Parts: C-alpha cells; structure tokens; sequence
C-alpha cells in the first residue's frame, strides 16, 4: 500500500487494500475454523480480521476525504461504511471508537455521532465505558450543533450514572457535569440532590465539600442537612468539613468537635478547628480554656484505656 | 466457587475426550453395519481392529496417568508435613485432612 | 456409550442413541452435547431438526436464542428470520400460559430487532418494538429495550417522541414515593409544558397544585399561576389566597376593578 500510494493514487492505493478486506459470508464460523485449525487452513481467508489492516486502511480514507465533505460526497459515504463494517466485525478498539465519533462531529454529522457514542459502549467493560461517556457526555453538552433536549440529555446522564457506578467507577467528573450543565440550561439548585449521590454513592469527600459550599450561597436550610449528613482518617476528615460548616453559619460546632474527637487515636486538628471556631469571634479565653481542658482530660482517660 | 456436580463433571469428561479423538485423528491425518440374525436375535457390528485397539490402549493409558499422577501426589504429600506429632501414616492423612476442614 | 462409540467411527450407532437419550427428556446437556455432535457430523438439516425438538423440550429463551446464534454463525439469512418468526408467534400463541417473564420476552424482541438493524431493513427493526409494546403492555423491559434500538438506529425526533414518554412514568414513580421534592414538580411540570401539552398538561397542573405548603411549596403554585396565566384565574387566586388578609381585602377592592387581573395577582 504505502510504495503505491507514493507512485500510483490513493484510489490505486484503496483498490489494492479493497481486495484483502471482503466480508465474505460468516465470519464467526471462518474465525473458529481457522483458530481450531491446526496450520493447516490459510490465514488468507481469515485476512478480514486483522485490526492493524482496517486501521491503515481507514487513515488512507479519512486522510483523503476532503475537509467539507456533508455526506454527498463518495468517500464520506466510502469511509463510514468502512468505519462501520470496522464495528460490525466488532475488532474495534476504543481509541479508534473516537476516532469515528470526532470524524462525524468534524463533518457536521453530529446527530449520527451520538449513534456512534450508543452502539459500542455496551460492547466495552467498565473502566473504558468511562473514557466513552466523557466524550459522549461532553458533545451533548458543548457542542453547538448538538439541538438535544433537556430531558434527553438527563436520560443520557441518569443511564451512564447509574449503570457506571453499578460496576463502580469513582465517576467523579460525570457527577460534575450532570451538576455543571443544570444551571446553564434548568437554572435551579437541584444540583445538591444530583451531587448528594456522588457522597453516598453505593475522592468522594472532594465531591462533597465543593458543593456544601455551594448551598451556602443559595440558602442555609439545604446547608444544614448536609452538615448533619457529611459526618455520616476519612471520618477525621468528615468531621473537619462539618466544623467548617458551623463557622459559616458555634455550640453546635463545638459540641460536633466531641463528636468527631469520639469520632475516632489523634484530634489536634479538631483541637485546630475548635481554636478557629473560638478565633473566628470578634468571646472570653475561658470557654477555650475550658475546651482545651476537656480535650485534655479526654486524652488522658485515653491513656488511661491504653 | 464452589464443587463441580456430577452430570456437569461427566460432560467436561465427555468434551475432554472428544478432544483428545479429535487430536488423535489431527495426528494421523497429519502423518498421511449391522447384520442381525433372524434366528438368535443377536446383532453384529462389524468395526475396524485398529479403532477397538487405540480404544483399549487410550484406556489403559488414561488409567496409568491418572495411577502414576496420584502415585507423585502421595510421595509429595507425605515428605510436606512433619511439624504436628503423628504416629502412622494414617494418623498423619487424619490431621492433614483436620486441616481441610478449618 | 457415547465416547466409546464414537471412538469407533460408529456415527449411527452414536445418533441412535442420542435418539433414545433425547426421547426421555433428560436436561440440556444432553441436547446442547447433541448439537455439538451435528456440527462435527456436518449434518447441518439433522442439527436444524434437533432445535425443532429442542424448544419443545426446554421452552426457554436460552434455548430459542442459541438457535439464533447457530443460523447467525452461518448466515444464511432465509433460515434466520423463520426462526425468529417461530420464536415470537410462540411467546404470542402461548401468552397465557405464563412461561416467559418480561425480562425473558424481552431478550426475544431486541434479538430480532438488532440482527433487522444489521440487515438494514430498520421498518421491521421499528414496527415490531410496536406490536410487542401493545402485544404486551405490562412489561416494562421491551419499553425500554425498544428506547436503545432507537438510540442507536432511529432518527432523532423518534428518540425524543419516546424518551418523552420514559421521564414521564420516571418523574411519576418518584413523585407517588417521595410527598415534598419540589425541584422534580419544576421539571415534572416543565416536562409535560415542553413535550406533552394537552389535556394531561392542565391536568397535571391540577395534580400539581393539588400536591401544594413550604416557601419550598408555594413558589410551585406560583409557577402554576402564571401557567394557567400565560395559557378562572381569579377564581383559583382567592381560593389559594385564603390561607392568611383584612388588608388584604382592602387592598383587592381598592385596586381590582379600579385598574387589571395582574394587579389582583399582585395581592397574592
């Protein structure tokens, strides 16, 4: 191929590669017999198979097809057919699975590319589904052509979110962009119940944290249920964003400080959080003190267990 | 997980030996009725030699793998293990086989 | 008796036997270890003979569907679609007889659909999904089977016609289980104005401001006010703004005839 495509035309160079790509009848049956055949049975049969012959193949056709091409034209129409006799065979792999998908969205095929997206997901395991509903996701979403409504857009969500957890990916940027797109397109804070799942989903305290800040911009009631919901090393952790929380909108925090000490070994960094929540006043060194003095006596009681 | 049942065990037996025929003709392919006596009631089969005798050697060719398998399986098993007291040979497959259990 | 037959060359004596042995009804390994025999045999009209007897013994998709994958091994499109004719006039001949789940009937209708997408006839790929929906409209698997078919193969306003219909019964099951999640009322509400509109879209509205007493739940109503606004209204108005209004009322009498209609909303 590659001599001929020098001297000769690509068309000379498509014609000498369309002989070793016929489809003959049954490929599963040529496939079988060949793999149980014992070196005796030709690989020339089964020539259709190989990926390395319809990749090389395929970048002659998408090298040559010109940069409008709108679907008149042969080629595009050479190419697709190429593209997804390449699916059909089901010898591709996810890397050339994009490959055809930015092809369509390139020529203005975009609506076809969402097929692309659908038909090999299901054909891939887990932990490379999530490298497709990126991409998938992401062209619905930013994509100018792309006129998909609201509630199909959430459809293509709320199927890759509960089946790629259910196989359980962390999924940490499809919570984001199911929680990104609702204010651009909805506009209303159903974000947290949509971010909560990220939380509680059956890396994670960094899903929660960003967004308890978020309803402390809109209103303190959804606030204060997730404060009393993100206590419920990692719990330290947990304890620290809930103490966070009180001194944004102090009993209870401090009181929540014993709960996260008794939480769980160390506490400084909760004796720090209930020293930020004294310093955060602009009320006497006598309710710190008697904290510290209660920390203490805690500790000691600890060591006294040990 | 779990154990293999019998009628699941026969048939990998039965899809073992069919490879093992399939082979073995692979092998030499690679080198190179019924009559019923109206009067008895009996039923001849007239059958090649060669088949009834590479039957009857791949039988007892099986029966000394699987003696000679076991027969290393019992040397090695009986030079492992030495660190709990014993007294016999069977008391020492006794406390091997307490251990299978927990 | 069978390995030692066929360590024999003996073909008949082996078919003989697995005559017998399928005659007593004995599992499908059995039958699956028959089929294997065929294939090595090369009798090709003695296996298609078998899967006759087969889904008969065993009536069960698992069977009927691994005779489809034995015709979509040899391609041989004519014998393909008699059995997926045969398979799906069964499950309707015999609907009664409750043998098949919905989970079950639905592996039958994708099946045929998706091999109908590979044979670019995508008008028997479509108008099966419809037979089998109204045939059965208690399954739920074959109406959301029938959404990934057109997912893959349909033109675009045919997903949106039926997706439309998937969020309506998602957005009803959730609100018949949680009382007071007003963000999905907002889009439940936004589902039916945008996609549904009809007599189902003022009902709703109804069954919405029905539902309707948080700062969380009056808003909504005010969002129905303005629906039945945009399209009576007064009327709805002062029986939703008895819940207290003794300047209220001096208020409505004052400016109510004397100015309009959203004046009187501005009381509310």
């Amino acid at each position: 191929a590659d001599r001929e495509l020098d001297k000769e035309g690509v068309e000379r160079a498509f014609s000498i590669l369309e002989d070793a790509l016929h489809v003959p009848t049954n490929p599963e049956i040529l496939l079988e017999k060949y793999k149980n055949g014992h070196r005796k049975i030709p690989a020339q049969t089964v020539l259709f198979n190989s990926l390395r012959i319809w990749s090389k193949y395929i970048d002659y056709l998408e090298a040559y097809c010109p940069k409008d091409a709108n679907s008149s034209d042969k080629i595009f129409n050479k190419t697709k057919m190429a593209y997804n006799t390449v699916i059909d065979l089901r010898l591709i792999t996810p890397a050339m699975a994009e490959n055809f998908a930015l092809f369509l969205q390139n020529h203005y095929e975009v609506m076809e590319s969402f097929q692309v997206y659908e038909k090999t997901i299901p054909l891939f395991p887990p932990e490379i589904q999530y490298e497709l509903w990126i991409e998938y996701l992401e062209v619905a979403t930013s994509h100018q052509l792309s006129s998909l409504s609201p509630e199909h857009i959430r459809f293509l969500f709320e199927k890759a979110l509960k089946n790629l957890c259910s196989n359980g990916i962390d999924c940490k940027t499809i919570f984001i962009a199911y929680s990104v797109f609702e204010e651009r397109i909805s506009g209303l804070i159903s974000k947290s119940i949509e971010i909560l799942r990220r939380g509680a989903v059956i890396r994670l305290q960094l899903w929660r944290m960003c967004i308890s800040k978020a309803e402390s911009t809109l209103g303190p009631s959804v606030t204060r249920e997730l404060y009393q919901e993100c206590i419920q090393k990692a719990v330290e952790f947990v304890i620290k964003f809930s103490d966070f929380e009180s001194s944004i909108g102090a009993r209870e925090i401090l009181a929540y400080g014993a709960k996260l000490l008794p939480p769980s070994n160390t506490e400084l960094w909760d004796s720090f959080e209930i020293f930020e929540l004294k310093h955060g006043d602009k009320t006497y060194k006598d309710m710190l003190k008697m904290k510290k003095v209660l920390e203490s006596n805690m500790l000691i009681d600890s060591a006294s267990v040990s | 997980r779990g154990g293999i049942s019998y009628d699941q065990l026969a048939k990998l037996s039965y899809e073992k030996t069919l490879r093992n025929l399939a082979t073995q003709t692979q092998n030499s392919s690679k080198q190179d009725k019924v009559q019923k006596d109206t009067k008895t009631g009996k039923i001849t089969i007239a059958d090649d030699d060669k088949l009834v005798n590479k039957l009857a050697v791949s039988l007892q060719s099986e029966s000394k793998k699987r003696y000679e398998a076991r027969k290393r399986q019992m040397q090695n098993a009986k030079t492992l293990y030495g660190v709990e007291s014993f007294i016999n040979d069977k008391n020492k497959q006794f406390n091997e086989k307490l251990s299978r259990e927990s | 008796y069978l390995i030692v037959e066929e360590s024999l060359n003996n073909v008949e004596i082996v078919r003989s036997l697995y005559t017998k042995w399928c005659s007593l009804e004995p599992g499908v390994n059995a039958w699956n270890s028959f089929v294997d025999f065929e294939i090595r045999q090369k009798n090709w009209n003695g296996v298609r003979e078998i899967y006759s007897k087969y889904v008969m013994a065993h009536p069960q998709m698992q069977t009927w569907l691994k005779w489809v994958r034995f015709e979509n091994r040899h391609g041989n499109t004519e014998f393909t679609r008699s059995v997926y004719s045969l398979a799906i006039d069964t499950v309707a001949n015999l609907q009664n007889l409750q043998i098949w789940s919905d989970m079950e009937v639905a592996k039958l209708v994708n099946s045929f659909a998706h091999w109908e997408a590979a044979q670019q006839e995508y008008e028997r790929s479509s108008a099966l999904y419809q037979i089998a929906i109204e045939k059965w409209p208690s399954n739920q698997l074959l109406k959301a089977g029938l959404l990934d078919f057109e997912k893959q193969f349909g033109d675009i306003n045919s997903i949106e016609e039926t997706i439309s219909y998937k969020r309506k019964m998602e957005y009803e099951t959730i609100l018949s289980n949680n009382a007071y999640d007003y963000d999905t009322w907002w889009l439940y509400l936004d589902l039916i104005s945008e996609s549904f509109p009809k007599q189902i879209m003022q009902t709703f509205e109804k069954a919405i401001v029905d539902s309707r007493k948080e700062l969380s739940k009056n808003v909504q109503w005010k969002r129905y006010i303005y629906l039945w606004m945009r399209y009576v209204e007064l009327e709805l108005e002062n029986s939703l703004l008895e819940e207290e209004f003794q300047r209220l009322i001096d208020d409505i009498i004052p400016h109510k005839h004397f100015t309009k209609i959203w004046l009187m909303y501005a009381k509310f």
